[PDB]
């Protein structure tokens, strides 16, 4: 084995020289370059101070402006304030434990931080897919007999949070396990370390393969069908300039949704499958470092692009900051 | 064909409902007249809804089928008289039987007075014996009398005075028309009247032959 | 508090829930319904399109409708004869009937007008015996210039036939009874899963303030004119240009603040006769620069460029143009994909994507 | 306007009189005049009517076949001729005006009611000739209830005629009295009775006089009442 | 044919007689009389009840004389009868066409009548034994729309219409009795005196006529407005006549003085009048605006005793109850709010 | 052309009938207005506030 383990820790680096010690006892500064992790704590500070005021103005448009209320903006405000909750708890936990220099909170703190961070990423995913099918059913009109209301909206929110308890139930009930990863200042999920007690590999690859495969093909076929629908609708009409302006807008905006979503989410699943498949070799720390905070950069990357789309909220925020 | 009105009495400022129901289908040709003694009929409502000129807002009315309803709200002390229901839909013209309205009085103890017959009318050959029970409400009352320990019928007569404006009560006369020879054929008379208006009766026996 | 009137209160709550169910079904069937407004200038164009879309019905298909026009024909009968007698009473000449008993029959029938029941033989006998006086027809001659429904004598002779029970009359009595103009006529028809409701204008007013502001909520507007109006006479004076007030109507609707975000659909009814008068007469009356080119085909193009560019700097709405077609089936297609397209635009602007 | 009756009076059985009501200021050609019977003690019955514009008229069922009516529209005077009178026909006759047609005069709203009413007059049927009154005095007993009322009154039998005028007890006594209405007895004529509310202690000092005052019969009867022990 | 111009000169002579007489009645200063009274002070009212259920605008509202039942008419095609004390429905009534511009309620409480652009006014019986609401009659004969119509009595009703005329109707014969002509402009509103003998008719010719019921002759003309007239309200004794207008101004006229008394406006008030109603005292003036604010006016001192608000959309209808304890309002916000 | 001089005749006749009309002085009319306004201002239900139990709405 490439390293040592105990009740809840694992280190990939060799202990053959006998220098490795418990993560919460002594500072582990030989493991990586000092200035790089200090500097990444500094851009964590830059990222939280960058990320908060758009959320605050989102709260201000939420409370102040009553004109913008609609059943889909319940889903959008759920994404926003939910993202506030996860970024505050989990990400200020990361900032404080990075400020002390090493792992101070103990096991329970990063259990709590672990299901908050992971549940935050997946409720972001479920919010995106319920938004996608909601837009599809609204604009495309699959069957004549339906009109939009509050019922499927609150079933979408409740559906999202029972998916959150579905993701939270194995690590909380005693059916799964949380450990530190990478630079051991955050506690996510495991890829290599083997536990004969539970043998959690089969259902974590269950949830991995399901939660990876379903939403992307849903988004692809639904957005493809609506884009083709708008295209042929433009093709039969042929006189209104506003129609081809509309197909241009939905074309650019939909393809940037696909490339932005693809680029931000897919490499974490890629390295998850390749690391889970190639178990014979142990890899350097950067492979254990980049997908975590790159996924956190995707987590702060979601509100700007998914809020900015509506010109109503753009006019309200520009009127708000200009006055 | 005829029609069947109703009658009721009430206190000051009380709503009163008078109903005139018809026998067959009749259009809205109906009028209500007030008749107090000493006055001509006054027209109040014509065609069962519309008010006549000069009548205040206290009066109202309605039509439902053949049922007609008269409504008097915020009653005045001067408005007490008979009200007649009128039909004018065919060349034949039917009048109603008429109603009455009386003022409710606080209950009080009535007085019965026995008057012995004077010797002047007895020696004049014809006389009337009257037992006056006065100062009483309601209007309805019946008097019974015995003659020589036997009740007779057909020889009795009655009279009714109008309401006193001060005492607010009634005085009713019952008068017997009997010959002098029946008084030699008469020994004992007793007047006893019982009705709902009096709470408790009193017993009375005083016979002629005491001076 | 009594229990029984409290149960009447909760009974009013559940009956109020039934009322709420009626509001739910009525509000959903209103909210899914496609509403479109109808305007126009020429009577022949609007009548041509609405009679073109008209599908044939039977007047007497239902006995309940038969009861309906029994009530309406009785209403025109009794209302007609009472209008005749009061019309005689409004004359300053002393025109009474020879038979004095018929005046008692006339007062009796003025009493008989008020009941809600069925018609009896005696009243029909009254109106026929009064009708047998030819001076009543002389009063039809005098009252010809007054407030009266002009078919009235036919209703009385007809009612002489109607006196026998268990009659059923044919269609022309019903259709003749609905020969009237005023009021806005609503139509309901179905083409390819969409339910349409049209609201026309009776032309009752030249000035539009209150009823034009109450037409605010509407999906689309159909405006129809005859382009041939420059050769058509609509004048009480020398100036016969109908297109001036027609463009005054189009500019009046387009410049009204209430209809700022709603589109316009525009039709040109007459084209063949128009082409023959293009050969017969040049369109020099309007503008010379309009009549720069002799050729007949592009003469239409100027009309749609004028009516198209009369928009006042607004690009949220666009004026759809169409041409006359031999068959109605082609016409409803343009309405169909037009309203489908504008609904798609509204949903796109509602989603916030466009 | 005013509707004034004329031609009335007190009638014997077998006689006949002409009833009349004068029209004042209104058009008589366009209206109808109505006569009703007010029975004593009961309500109103309608009997006859005159219609001017059509000429036909309607009668009550019990009365038709006896009366005939005529009218002159030029003099504004309508007449009623009454024949074959019976003893039950005593009633007060009111002149009443109902408009049948309201449009041929002027354009007006529909109406259903009696607009103008006369003051009426009494017509009776009686075989009782004019007779002076027979007045029988009363006196209070000595054996009575102290605090009650003494019967100072007079039984006035077999008097004529009615209506009666309001004058009692020689002017000095204007309040405190109850006088009884007359009822029909077996002899066919009316009788009077009265009692005065007098305190029992005042019988020694104050006396009262029955004055039977009837204007048309020229009857002034001073009847003397005397105290007796009874 | 030139004689019409001659009688126009004589008419103008009668007009200068009018200005001389109105000057002779204009000698006195009203400001002294209004100056001789104490002010009232600030008034604060609160919304105690609100009403729901409508999916469309509110174009009509009318009170009953029993001060319990309120009737409100929407343009989605339904009438619903309200209970104001307990917030309960009474009846729900569908009608043939969704075009409703007016409503009314019976003084006796037995009838309700509505109408609109379809030229046909319908009167409905509420006390029918079958347990529903039935169409009794359909009155027609006008050529335009009818803006407002209200009961004077249960046997005869008055309508105003878009053919610039007014008409008296009889229910039982279903035929008009008396018609009133003489306007050149459309009739916009109607109000009748509590004595029921006189009703005045406003128009768009910036004029007002005083009409009589029995004699059929317009007796006095009131002119001097610069814009259209929307609402009318009578003083409770019938001796004062108040007028609303389009230019955010309101005037009061007198029948016996034959001159305008006081004009109400403000520099910051630029939105027109949609409804006018008095109170039982006549001291207070209520008025609706287009800019969502109903100002409460002092009639004598011509100052605003308070300002009420809280609606989101334009107010359409305003009224007071007969007993004087409540003011009801209606708006395009599809909700009703009563002020106490 | 005769219709408008007929309307001119109706105009001048209704104005001549309008000429003989009583015209009350504005002082005593103002006294009437202030007298009713003080009377039922003292009987005003919306100027004199209502007790909470005397209010039917509560
Ligand atoms: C890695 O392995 C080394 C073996 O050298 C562990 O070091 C020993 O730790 C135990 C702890 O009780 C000591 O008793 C021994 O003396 C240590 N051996 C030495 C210093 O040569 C070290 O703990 C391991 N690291 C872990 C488990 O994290």
């Amino acid at each position: 084995m490439c390293g040592t383990e105990g009740p809840n820790f694992y280190v990939p680096f060799s202990n053959a020289t006998g220098v490795v010690r418990s993560p919460f006892e002594y500072p582990q500064y030989y493991l990586a370059e000092p200035w790089q992790f200090s500097m990444l704590a500094a851009y964590m500070f830059l990222l939280i101070v960058l990320g908060f005021p758009i959320n605050f103005l989102t709260l201000y448009v939420t409370v102040q402006h009553k004109k913008l209320r609609t059943p889909l903006n319940y889903i959008l405000l759920n994404l926003a304030v939910a993202d506030l909750f996860m970024v505050l708890g989990g990400f200020t936990s990361t900032l404080y434990t990075s400020l002390h220099g090493y792992f101070v909170f103990g096991p329970t703190g990063c259990n709590l931080q672990g299901f908050f961070a992971t549940l935050g990423g997946e409720i972001a995913l479920w919010s995106l897919v319920v938004l996608a099918i909601e837009r599809y059913v609204v604009v495309c009109k699959p069957m004549s007999n339906f009109r939009f209301g509050e019922n499927h909206a609150i079933m979408g929110v409740a559906f999202t949070w029972v998916m959150a308890l579905a993701c939270a139930a194995p690590p909380l009930a005693g059916w799964s396990r949380y450990i530190p990863e990478g630079l051991q200042c955050s506690c996510g999920i495991d890829y290599y370390t083997l536990k004969p007690e539970v043998n959690n590999e089969s259902f974590v690859i269950y949830m991995f393969v399901v939660h990876f495969t379903i939403p992307m093909i849903i988004i692809f076929f639904c957005y493809g069908q609506l884009v083709f629908t708008v295209k042929e609708a433009a093709a039969q009409q042929q006189e209104s300039a506003t129609t081809q302006k509309a197909e241009k807008e939905v074309t650019r905006m939909v393809i940037i949704y696909v490339i932005a979503f693809l680029i931000c989410w897919v490499p974490y699943a890629s390295v998850a499958f390749y690391i889970f498949t190639h178990q014979g070799s142990c890899f350097g720390p950067i492979f254990m470092t980049i997908p975590a905070f790159f996924a956190k950069s995707a987590a702060i990357y979601n509100p700007v692009i998914y809020i900015m789309m509506n010109k109503q909220f753009r006019n309200c925020m520009l009127t708000t900051i200009c006055c | 064909m005829t029609q069947s009105p109703s009658s009721l009495s009430a206190s000051v400022g009380d709503r009163v409902t008078i109903t005139c129901r018809a026998s067959q289908s009749v259009s809205s040709a109906v009028a209500w007249y007030q008749q107090k003694p000493g006055k001509a009929p006054k027209l109040l409502i014509y065609s069962a809804s519309s008010l006549y000129s000069g009548v205040p807002s206290r009066f109202s009315g309605s039509r439902s089928g053949t049922d007609f309803t008269l409504t008097i709200s915020s009653l005045q002390p001067e408005d007490f008289a008979t009200y007649y229901c009128q039909q004018s839909s065919s060349s034949l013209i039917t009048f109603g039987q008429g109603t009455k309205v009386e003022i409710k009085r606080t209950v009080a103890a009535p007085s019965v007075f026995i008057f012995p017959p004077s010797d002047s009318q007895l020696k004049s050959g014809t006389a009337s014996v009257v037992c006056l029970l006065n100062n009483f409400y309601p209007r309805e009352a019946k008097v019974q009398w015995k003659v020589d320990n036997a009740l007779q019928s057909g020889n009795s007569q009655e009279s009714v005075t109008e309401q006193d404006s001060k005492d607010s009560t009634y005085s009713l006369s019952s008068t017997l028309t009997l010959s002098k020879a029946d008084y030699e054929k008469h020994k004992v008379y007793a007047c006893e009247v019982t009705h709902q208006g009096l709470s408790s009766p009193v017993t009375k026996s005083f016979n002629r032959g005491e001076c | 508090m009594g229990c029984t009137l409290s149960a009447e209160d909760k009974a009013a709550v559940e009956r109020s829930k039934m009322i709420d169910r009626n509001l739910r079904e009525d509000g959903e069937k209103a909210a899914r319904e496609v509403k479109l407004l109808l305007l126009g200038a020429g009577e022949s164009g609007k009548s041509t399109i609405v009679k073109q879309m008209k599908i044939i019905h039977e007047a007497g298909y239902s006995e309940e409708e038969c009861k309906q026009y029994k009530a309406v024909v009785y209403s025109n009968t009794i209302q007609s004869i009472i209008a005749i007698i009061r019309a005689m009473g409004r004359l300053k000449i002393d025109f009474g009937d020879s038979a004095r008993a018929d005046d008692a029959r006339q007062l009796f029938v003025l009493a008989g007008a008020a009941e809600e029941g069925f018609m009896t033989a005696e009243l029909a006998g009254v109106i026929k015996r009064l009708w047998k006086d030819s001076g009543v027809q002389a009063c039809f001659n005098r009252s010809r210039e007054y407030q009266l429904n002009d078919s009235a004598a036919y209703y009385l002779n007809d009612l002489d036939r109607i006196a026998q029970p268990n009659y059923i009359p044919t269609q022309q009595d019903v259709l003749r009874t609905r020969v009237k103009t005023t009021g806005i006529v609503e139509t309901h028809f179905t083409f390819k899963d969409l339910h349409f409701k049209m609201f026309d204008v009776g032309a009752q007013r030249s000035e539009r303030k209150k009823w034009i502001h109450c037409f605010e909520g509407v999906t689309a507007i159909i405006f129809c004119v005859a382009l041939s109006d420059y050769d058509l006479v609509l004048a009480e004076d020398e100036e016969m240009n109908r297109m001036h007030e027609s463009m005054k109507l189009f500019d009046s609707i387009c410049n009204n603040k209430w209809f700022t975000d709603t589109s316009i659909i525009l039709f040109l009814n007459k084209k063949d006769l128009f082409e023959e008068k293009i050969k017969k007469s040049p369109l020099t009356i309007c503008y010379p620069e309009y009549a720069g080119s002799n050729t007949y085909e592009e003469a239409a193009a100027y009309i749609q460029c004028q009516f198209e560019d009369l928009n006042k700097r607004k690009d949220t709405k666009e004026i759809y143009t169409h041409f006359t077609c031999s068959t109605d089936t082609k016409n409803v297609q343009f309405v169909f994909d037009a309203v489908t397209d504008v609904i798609i635009k509204n949903n796109l602007k509602d989603c916030g994507l466009f | 306007v005013q509707l004034v009756e004329s031609g009335g009076g007190l009638v014997q059985p077998g006689g006949s009189l002409r009833l009349s009501c004068a029209a004042s200021g209104f058009n008589f050609y366009y209206s109808s005049i109505h006569w009703v019977r007010q029975a004593p003690g009961k309500g109103l019955e309608w009997v006859a009517s005159i219609y001017s514009y059509s000429g036909s008229t309607s009668y009550a069922d019990s009365v038709k076949g006896r009366f005939t009516i005529s009218a002159d529209t030029s003099k504004n005077t309508a007449y009623l001729q009454m024949n074959s009178l019976r003893a039950e026909d005593t009633a007060v006759y009111y002149c009443a005006r109902y408009p049948w047609y309201w449009w041929m005069e002027k354009p007006y709203l529909s109406l259903y009611g009696m607009d103008y009413w006369g003051q009426g007059t009494l017509v009776t049927v009686s075989s009782a000739s004019t007779k002076g009154p027979s007045v029988f005095p009363l006196a209070p007993s000595s054996k009575s209830t102290s605090g009650g009322t003494a019967a100072l009154g007079c039984l006035v039998k077999d008097y004529f005629p009615e209506p009666v005028t309001v004058s009692w007890n020689s002017g000095a006594l204007t309040s405190g009295v109850h006088t009884f209405p007359a009822v029909l007895q077996s002899s066919g004529l009316y009788s009077l009775s009265s009692v005065v509310t007098v305190p029992s202690s005042s019988l020694g000092t104050q006396t009262y006089i029955c004055n039977v005052n009837h204007k048309p019969s020229n009857t002034k009867v001073d009847k003397k009442v005397e105290p007796k022990s009874c | 044919q030139s004689e019409l111009d001659q009688l126009r000169q004589e008419a103008e002579q009668l007009k200068n007689q009018i200005r001389d007489a109105r000057k002779a009645c204009a000698d006195a200063t009203l400001s002294q009389i209004t100056n001789n009274i104490d002010p009232v002070g600030r008034i604060q009212m609160r919304t105690r009840r609100t009403l729901r259920g409508h999916l469309a605008k509110i174009y009509a509202m009318h009170w009953g004389t029993d001060s319990r039942l309120l009737v409100s008419a929407s343009q989605d095609g339904k009438l619903i009868i309200w209970d104001s004390y307990t917030t309960n429905k009474v009846h729900a009534i569908p009608l043939r066409s969704s075009w409703v511009m007016t409503c009314a309620y019976a003084p006796s409480g037995n009838y309700v009548a509505c109408g609109g652009l379809d030229n046909i006014c319908s009167i409905y019986n509420l006390k029918t034994r079958e347990g529903n609401v039935r169409v009794s009659r359909e009155l027609a004969g006008h050529t335009g729309y009818l803006s407002c119509c209200r009961f004077l009595d249960d046997n005869q009703i008055v309508t105003s219409s878009g053919d610039t005329t007014c008409a008296l109707w009889d229910i039982e014969t279903g035929q008009q009795t008396t018609t009133f002509t003489g306007h050149t402009g459309d009739v916009m509103s109607l109000s009748l005196a509590p004595d029921t003998r006189l009703f005045v008719s406003g128009a768009c010719d910036a004029s007002a006529k005083l009409w009589d019921v029995r004699e059929g002759m317009c007796r006095q003309t009131f002119t001097g407005h610069e814009s259209d007239i929307n609402a009318i309200c009578f003083f409770p004794n019938g001796n004062a006549f108040a007028t609303g207008s389009d230019d955010a101004t309101c005037r009061l006229f007198d029948l016996r003085a034959d001159q305008e008394l006081m004009t109400y406006s403000h520099d910051n008030i630029i939105c027109g009048i949609t409804s006018v109603s008095f109170s039982k005292s006549g001291r207070l003036l209520l008025a609706g605006y287009d800019d969502f604010n109903c100002n409460v006016w002092d009639a004598l001192k011509a100052d605003r005793a308070g300002v009420l608000a809280g609606h989101d959309n334009r107010v359409s209808c305003l009224g007071v109850t007969d007993d004087g304890m409540a003011v009801a309002t209606g708006s395009w916000d599809s909700f009703l709010k009563i002020w106490n | 052309n005769t219709a408008s001089i007929a309307q001119a005749r109706k105009l001048v006749e209704q104005l001549k009938m309008e000429a003989n009309i009583d015209r009350i002085k504005v002082s005593k009319a103002a006294a009437d207005l202030m007298a009713y306004c003080e009377a039922h201002a003292k009987e005003d239900p919306l100027l004199t506030p209502v007790p909470a139990s005397e209010n039917p709405f509560r």
